[PDB]
RNA sequence: GAAAUUGAAACCUGGCGCAAUAGAUAUAGUACCGCAAGGGAAAGAUGAAAAAUUAUAACCAAGCAUAAUAUAGCAAGGACUAACCCCUAUACCUUCUGCAUAAUGAAUUAACUAGAAAUAACUUUGCAAGGAGAGCCAAAGCUAAGACCCCCGAAACCAGACGA
RNA sequence: CCGAGCCUGGUGAUAGCUGGUUGUCCAAGAUAGAAUCUUAGUUCAACUUUAAAUUUGCCCACAGAACCCUCUAAAUCCCCUU
RNA sequence: CUCGGAGCAGAACCCAACCUCCGAGCAGUACAUGCUAAGACUUCACCAGUCAAAGCGAACUACUAUACUCAAUUGAUCCAAU
């Protein structure tokens, strides 16, 4: 359910998850469906991260 | 024919190998402007460069490894000297 | 195995598997050792204890029994005071 | 906001959507294999 | 039964006569090898096929440089009958960054850092 | 009238095979090459103790690249433009 | 392989059916075959007008004819001024450890003649601790779609008829 | 055309057996055994294929792996480095 | 026709022949050969088989006492008896 510039979301996600993983995460951007797919389990980290952002 | 003779002269056994007959450009523009390099020569130039860099990389690793081993031997010798010092002996010898 | 029944057109369950094996919802199958009630007088207590154990099945046997049973036996059950309730889910499993 | 506005105004300059230019999403229609040809014929797997 | 072959260490002990024949200097051993495969790996046991791949000798008559160290030499001793081993010579020393693109490996085992494709004026 | 029983090159009775002059020379030529290989394997540049660990850093980094490429597999990105460009199949002149 | 229980829709005149080896066997259960029960075909093609019949041109399989043949060889290839002469080359399918094999099938042409589907899993959408247009599944699941499973052949067995 | 008629039906009987199995192109690909009225077949391993996860795999330095016994075998296992 | 030892198969494992040899289908002593539980082995799959620290409960301060001696010394499911 991502609207607008999904590529902006990917850079923010990569910046946020880089310290935790120690490397750039492997992500897939689906412009058609507005879906960002990330390798690994980061649901709890991203839910709090998106909640802080105001979403 | 003549492969062994070419080796004795320091040349490639196959005349199509390294040399002016192969590596030089086959043609140039009539006004004198040089032609673009042949695709075969570009492949050989890149392949030779990788071989040259591999020679340097192997040489530097062995040089670095020899220094590291020599550094360890020097360090091992120094450690023996320090342990010699201790408290002055006493008893019968005093 | 009956892949398409003659009256309903549905896959049937081999009831021999049900009477012998228990499928944990995690995908594992639990069975009893063969001959654990046979000739106990000639078997050492160390051997007899191993026969009384409830062991798991390997990937091939577990996959075989999945094909021989319908989706009814793979559903999640909430039996009251189920002895095997704690074994229906995996913990700290990697890969 | 390059996801919503950009995906629509780009559609303005494209030909009208009709029944003659509809395709399934890639990867959603796996090709059908038939026992024809040298590869999948003969003993047919 | 056909098994792997244990080569005695006496085979790899150079006599003074050998040094004069091949010109090598035991006190200054060559740093690098020039290994070229001149024999096919077919009709040879699989362990010889694997070692050829490890040494990067898949294509015959393609020179490959390897370090003259006991571990590398151990692999060479297994497939010594399939390869030609020559010492790498550096008449002008190791190539530098300036002359990396002007190097050539001659048939004599010498790596020349300058390659002008011109006859000598001498 | 002179026939080999069974197949020629297999069995208890075989067709005799003889070594020609050039057959010997070819074997001797390859024997000389291997003899020179024995000489060049008799002079290692470093001992086993000196060699140890001199290339561990590069070998470890080489395998980390293999691990990185192995764990980087993922479906490629999907773009709206690629899906929308399929409408051009019915583009016509006005 | 149930049952209790549950409980919906229902406007004939349509076709991502066949088009003369197809679609019924069918132009017909006729011709023909059998004592009988029974088995069971093949095919037609002008045009607005035949009360326009010197009409409706032509080109297309195998088979021939126009037009037999010239050293030598899986009949071809490389070629060549030149068809051949020169050089190179042990048909195909099946079956096998292995087939030019003197193992199998095939005169040839046209038409017909042989991969059907669950269980999960994967891939791509939807929605999401929910999914699904009552049922079912669910400790990221669930719903929907795509995608995998041939042809011919016995000697027999049984039931009911028809035959001295 | 009788070691037991013929016709129809069950019937598209069944066949671990034989034969056949239709467009183009590319890629990976030859594999210890065990059980079986089983060795003309199957199932499980092994091998092979695809997708996926993440981490060592192969080649191998010392050190190390038995007495009894006639061949005091070629070698193997283990194994950092590379 | 199943099981075990030895040679073939000399040194980790494995390895066939209607190959060369010898055996097994028990016996004896206990009556904690009670219970339970880390980590392992495994007859090339599976089934089956094998070894086990700690702990509970015993034994025990004499008892090479703590999963008997022994090489094989054996038979799945269904079913039947209780
Ligand atoms: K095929
Ligand atoms: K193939
Ligand atoms: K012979
Ligand atoms: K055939
Ligand atoms: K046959
Ligand atoms: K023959
Ligand atoms: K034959
Ligand atoms: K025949
Ligand atoms: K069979
Ligand atoms: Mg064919
Ligand atoms: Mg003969
Ligand atoms: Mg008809
Ligand atoms: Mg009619
Ligand atoms: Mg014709
Ligand atoms: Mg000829
Ligand atoms: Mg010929
Ligand atoms: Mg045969
Ligand atoms: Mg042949
Ligand atoms: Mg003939
Ligand atoms: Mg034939
Ligand atoms: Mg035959
Ligand atoms: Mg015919
Ligand atoms: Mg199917
Ligand atoms: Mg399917
Ligand atoms: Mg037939
Ligand atoms: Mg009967
Ligand atoms: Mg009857
Ligand atoms: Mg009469
Ligand atoms: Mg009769
Ligand atoms: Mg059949
Ligand atoms: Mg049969
Ligand atoms: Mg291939
Ligand atoms: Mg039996
Ligand atoms: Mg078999
Ligand atoms: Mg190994
Ligand atoms: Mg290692
Ligand atoms: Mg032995
Ligand atoms: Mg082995
Ligand atoms: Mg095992
Ligand atoms: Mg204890």
């Amino acid at each position: 359910k991502v609207e607008g510039d999904i590529w902006a979301l990917q850079k923010d996600v990569e910046d946020f998850l880089s310290p935790l993983l120690g490397k750039t995460p492997v992500t897939q951007v689906n412009e058609v469906t507005g879906t960002l797919r990330i390798k690994g389990y980061f649901d709890q980290e991203l839910k709090a991260w998106l909640l802080e952002k105001g979403f | 024919a003549g492969g062994q003779w070419r080796l004795q002269q320091g040349l490639a056994a196959n005349p199509s190998g390294y040399g002016p007959l192969t590596e030089l450009p086959d043609w140039s523009y009539a006004d004198g402007r040089p032609a673009p390099p042949m695709k075969g020569q570009l492949r050989r130039k890149a392949e030779r460069e990788t071989f040259a860099r591999r020679v340097v990389l192997l040489s530097q690793e062995m040089d670095a490894g020899l220094q590291a081993w020599q550094l360890r031997q020097q360090k091992l010798q120094e450690e023996q000297r320090k342990q010699e010092n201790a408290l002055k002996p006493k008893g019968a010898s005093l | 195995l009956t892949y398409f029944s003659a009256r309903k057109g549905k896959r049937k369950t081999v009831k021999a598997v049900i009477d012998r094996f228990l499928r944990l919802h995690c995908g594992l199958w639990v069975r009893r050792k063969a001959g654990y009630k046979k000739k106990l007088w000639k078997k050492t207590p160390a051997r007899k204890k191993r026969l009384r154990e409830f062991v798991f099945c390997n990937k091939t046997q577990s996959k075989l029994l999945d094909k021989m049973t319908t989706s009814f036996w793979k559903r999640r059950n909430w039996y009251v005071d189920d002895p095997y309730q704690k074994y229906h889910d995996r913990t700290n499993l990697k890969v | 906001q390059g996801g919503g506005a950009r995906a629509l105004d780009l559609l303005r300059g494209l030909p009208r959507v009709s029944l003659a230019n509809l395709k399934p999403n890639p990867g959603s229609k796996k090709p059908e294999r038939r026992p024809r040809g040298r590869r999948r014929g003969r003993k047919c797997g | 039964k056909f098994t792997r072959s244990r080569i005695p260490e006496k085979v790899f002990q150079a006599s003074p006569e050998d040094h004069e024949k091949y010109g090598g200097d035991p006190q200054n051993p060559h740093k690098l090898h020039i290994v070229t495969r001149i024999k096919s790996t077919r009709r040879r046991p699989y362990w010889e096929k694997d070692i050829i791949k490890m040494l990067g000798l898949e294509k015959a008559h393609t020179p490959q440089v390897h370090k003259n160290i006991p571990s590398v030499n151990a692999k060479l001793k297994v497939v010594k009958h399939l390869i030609r081993i020559k010492p790498l010579k550096l008449p002008q020393g190791l190539p530098a960054e300036e002359n990396m693109s002007n190097t050539c490996l001659k048939s004599t085992g010498e790596l020349v850092v300058q390659w002008h494709l011109k006859p000598v004026e001498q | 009238r002179g026939r080999i029983p069974g197949r020629q090159w297999i069995g208890k009775h075989r067709r005799p095979r003889f070594v020609s002059l050039r057959a010997k020379q070819n074997m001797i030529r390859r024997l000389e090459i291997e003899a020179e290989n024995h000489y060049w394997l008799s002079m290692p540049y470093m001992t086993r103790e000196q060699e140890r660990g001199h290339a561990a850093v590069r070998r470890r980094e080489a395998f980390e690249a293999i691990k990185a490429a192995a764990t980087s597999k993922f479906p490629p990105h999907r773009f709206i433009a690629d899906q929308l460009d399929h409408l051009n199949v019915t583009k016509k002149w006005s």
